[PDB]
């Protein structure tokens, strides 16, 4: 029992950090867009200029 | 006795201090003190005062007209020669400055400002780690207990045992203040008293006499000390590494085992050393202590001044040995319990990395593809980790050249194989402290006692050059947090914790804050700086990193000191931040391959497919340490953390971070604030332009201004009471 | 125990299994094979093996 | 020394759950900006036409 509170504690911080995969596929997704969107941008405005 | 109590021998200060009438006709009243050049801050008389000037003389009587507002009030010496500083009174600058140059010259170091002491690093061997010293003090009555760190390491033992809150020991310092000598004291205290040592046959000299885990934990740091210290320029045994020690502590009493963690490691000074630095001390050590058996196996040469990544010669340690010290911890390894085998294994894994550099290309300029020539060279490094002498040899110049996902072949051309070469050692070593460390730790892990804990921050560096790079930048960058750590715990979680434990304090501070500088939380710290966000993309450059920098924080941020020109046009990219113990310069052409790191693919995945056991183990995922190359879809590692390219450690620097500090601020802190003396790595000899600047720097006379009413002894109060009792049988029935 | 001239350490155990330095040629870095002569080393400990 | 782990899993799970937390507001930055991004993407294109 007192390790059952040690099993349900470390399945829960495993899917945190599970959830946290994700989160690292996103952010790192959401940067690279960022990088590509600001080659969208910057050179637009230099083509008014 | 006059105020003070009774005294003992050289390991408190002169303690029966006088109180010799000659001072007193002094204390009327209109004494200053003035700056001078030759001792610092001296002794000034008004004699005449012109309103907001003043016309103050000095110990050498010229006469010299002042402004107001520099007349620091004199302060007697009620307090000179003490054990603690608590006690003196007008804590302006030259007060401070007095009374530590003049501790540190009369043999007392370790001098004691409340719990946080004062430590001026000596530079010595020095016969107060006797058990005669650690035999008295078994739990001792806190007056025979004086200014030496095992008191400091009494008081933290006492309080916690009882009081069942986690512990931090800090102790900072700069550039070869002694840190791991220091700490190894700490311990000392806690091998020879605590634990269940057999003490009655009153060896006051070598006791060596149990426990084995107090036997074994101390020599786990030598091991230590051989494989991750070097040498520097100031220092000679640098620990070209940062470590955390967790002592741990069970249900009653003595210890429970202790976990090591480890920062960061020296990797890059193995191609070549600077200026009379030397390589990592195991090496050496190998080298002189083998025997003609052995030699063969290993593949030694018999002669020295071969060893191609031993840069600018064989330099000395000042009155150490190379090859005795082999003997002392091969057999350390053996007290620890390692195998016949294990033993031949680390060592085998070591040497080559001295090999290795040996391998010398050459231009032949038909194409510029260069294959270097020999194979002693390549093969003493093979045989050691028992590779496949065929691919080496081959696939270093002739790689599978992953295309995207397809396959083609390259030769490679001159330097970026030698660079490769080179690369190949800094892959080894990194890898192994790393694996030896946990292996190191797994010996010491709490077998079935309890992981509360005092967690030692003992992290090694601050060490200032002409040369810092990113390396310097990244443990430079905890030092900082720890002199952050000082202020949010000398006002701050000092009294904090007198606030939960609900005492007789008051709240007070002065004002030191380096928050408005650096980054203290994990993410402002994975924020910083224009490396994590920006790493992946084949045009952003140190040069582009220096101006992201000035964008983002000149002018309107008052603590970036800026470069003295190295950047207008050509840089090498110079910058300096605000840090307490020195404005230094860093350097940043070339940090962007420091936080990619790379080598040959093709190799090291063949290495992996190697043979020696302990030279396998240090290759792959499954736990997680290389694995190296192919693609984890685009993250920047690794394995964790995070996905391919070779490295980056910056940011697994971060999940460490967020861990340790977390636990640091909850788990109640000792501090030892570590200074040096002089420049030249002498012993003996303290500097006054060096002291003036560094008992001004290190938060010491803010830090007397609180701490002296702060408590240095603390323990648990139903204890205290029942031990006390019927002391007051007339009062308490 | 004697490791000095790589070359020449190489033409001693070479020259124990007898094979002169024209079947396998030599150059600075590397050796140059002929047909068998890579094949027949294999096959040589592959006898006892 | 499982009494102890119970509350050492706790200390860590407020550790990688802050660690998520923060994150995600570095991914919030992703999040938020994108909008913007893509605003100036529409003015850009809009104009530049």
């Amino acid at each position: 029992k007192l390790l059952q509170e040690k099993n349900d504690l470390f399945l829960q911080l495993e899917s945190e950090r599970s959830g946290a995969g994700d989160v690292e596929e996103r952010l790192t997704k959401a940067i690279s867009m960022k990088n590509d969107l600001e080659g969208q941008v910057q050179e637009l405005q230099e083509r008014l200029s | 006795m006059a105020e003070d109590p009774d005294p003992t021998e050289y390991l408190y200060i002169s303690m029966e201090q006088k109180r010799k009438d000659q001072t007193k006709p002094y204390d009327g009243k209109k004494m200053v003190w003035v700056a001078d050049e030759k001792e610092g801050y001296l002794l000034g008389l008004i004699k005449s005062t012109q309103g907001d000037i003043c016309t103050v003389d000095i110990e050498g009587q010229e006469s010299r007209q002042v402004k107001k507002d520099l007349l620091q009030q004199v302060n007697p010496p009620k307090y000179e020669k003490c054990e603690d500083m608590s006690n003196l009174t007008y804590l302006n600058d030259a007060s401070v400055l007095h009374n530590l140059k003049q501790r540190y010259y009369a043999n007392l170091i370790y001098t004691y400002s409340g719990l946080f002491c004062v430590a001026i690093n000596p530079y010595k061997r020095f016969p107060i780690y006797t058990n005669r010293t650690v035999q008295i003090y078994k739990g001792r009555r806190r007056t025979e207990v004086p200014p030496h760190l095992f008191a400091i390491s009494d008081g933290a033992y006492s309080a916690m045992l009882a009081n069942r809150e986690n512990q931090s020991m800090l102790i900072t310092g700069e550039s070869g203040a002694g840190k791991t000598e220091n700490t190894k004291k700490v311990i000392a205290y806690y091998a020879n008293v605590g634990a269940a040592t057999p003490k009655p046959g009153k060896e006051a000299p070598t006791k060596e006499k149990k426990a084995t885990l107090e036997d074994q934990v101390v020599q786990t740091n030598p091991v230590l000390e051989a494989f991750g210290n070097a040498k520097t320029v100031r220092n000679d045994n640098s620990s070209r590494f940062g470590k955390f020690i967790r002592i741990h502590f069970g249900p009653m009493g003595k210890l429970a085992g202790a976990d090591i963690e480890t920062y960061l490691l020296e990797k890059a000074r193995v191609i070549s050393q600077q200026t009379l630095e030397r390589s990592y001390h195991i090496f050496y050590q190998l080298m002189s202590g083998g025997i003609e058996n052995l030699k063969a196996d290993l593949l030694l040469s018999d002669d020295i001044y071969d060893y191609h990544f031993v840069s600018q010669g064989k330099i000395e340690i000042p009155g150490v040995d190379d090859a005795e010290e082999l003997r002392l911890t091969d057999t350390a390894f053996d007290i620890l319990g390692f195998s016949h085998e294990y033993k031949t294994d680390v060592y085998k894994i070591t040497a080559s990395c001295m090999h290795l550099g040996e391998m010398k290309f050459k231009q032949r300029p038909r194409e510029e593809q260069a294959e270097a020539d020999g194979t002693e060279e390549g093969e003493r490094v093979a045989h050691l980790l028992g590779v496949n002498a065929a691919d080496l040899y081959k696939n270093l110049v002739k790689p599978k050249i992953k295309v995207g996902n397809e396959m083609v072949t390259q030769g490679r051309n001159a330097t970026q194989v030698s660079y490769s070469v080179g690369g190949l050692a800094k892959a080894m070593f990194d890898r192994t402290f790393k694996w030896l460390v946990k292996r190191l730790n797994e010996t010491l892990d709490t077998k079935q006692k309890r992981q509360y804990f005092i967690g030692v921050l003992d992290i090694a560096g601050f060490e200032i050059f002409d040369y810092n790079g990113f390396e310097q930048l990244c443990i430079n960058f905890t030092n900082e947090k720890l002199q952050q750590f000082f202020n949010h715990h000398m006002f701050v979680l000092e009294q904090e914790e007198y606030k939960r434990e609900g005492i007789d304090w008051v709240f007070i501070d002065f004002g030191l804050d380096l928050a408005a500088c650096i980054e203290l939380i994990e993410k402002p710290m994975g924020i910083l700086s224009i490396l994590e966000e920006e790493s992946m993309f084949p045009k952003a450059t140190d040069k582009s990193f220096q101006d992201k920098l000035n964008a983002n924080h000149l002018g309107k941020s008052p603590n970036f000191v800026k470069p003295k020109p190295p950047k207008p046009g050509q840089q090498e990219a110079h910058f300096s931040i605000a840090h307490y113990a020195g404005t230094v310069p860093y350097n940043i052409t070339g940090w962007l391959e420091k936080n990619k790191d790379p080598v040959n693919d093709t190799v090291v995945d063949q290495f992996k497919k190697g043979s020696n056991k302990l030279v396998q183990e240090i290759f792959e995922d499954h736990p997680g340490l290389g694995a190296e190359e192919k693609g984890g879809g685009g993250k920047g590692g690794g394995g964790r953390k995070k996905g391919a390219s070779f490295q980056t450690v910056s940011a697994l620097y971060r999940e460490q971070l967020n861990r340790l500090m977390a636990s640091l601020h909850s788990t109640q802190p000792h501090f030892v604030r570590c200074i040096i003396p002089n420049e030249l790595k002498q012993p003996g000899v303290i500097d006054s332009g060096l002291v003036m600047h560094q008992l001004t720097c290190n938060g010491v006379l803010e830090g007397i201004r609180i701490c002296r009413k702060g408590f240095p002894n603390r323990m648990v109060y139903p204890d205290f009471k029942q031990r006390y009792t019927i002391l007051a049988a007339s009062a308490v029935p | 125990k004697g490791f000095v001239d790589a070359k020449k350490v190489t033409e001693a155990v070479l020259g124990a299994i007898q094979l002169d330095a024209n079947d396998y040629r030599l150059g600075n870095t590397k050796v140059f094979f002929r047909a068998g002569v890579l094949g027949r080393l294999e096959e040589m400990r592959d006898d006892r093996l």
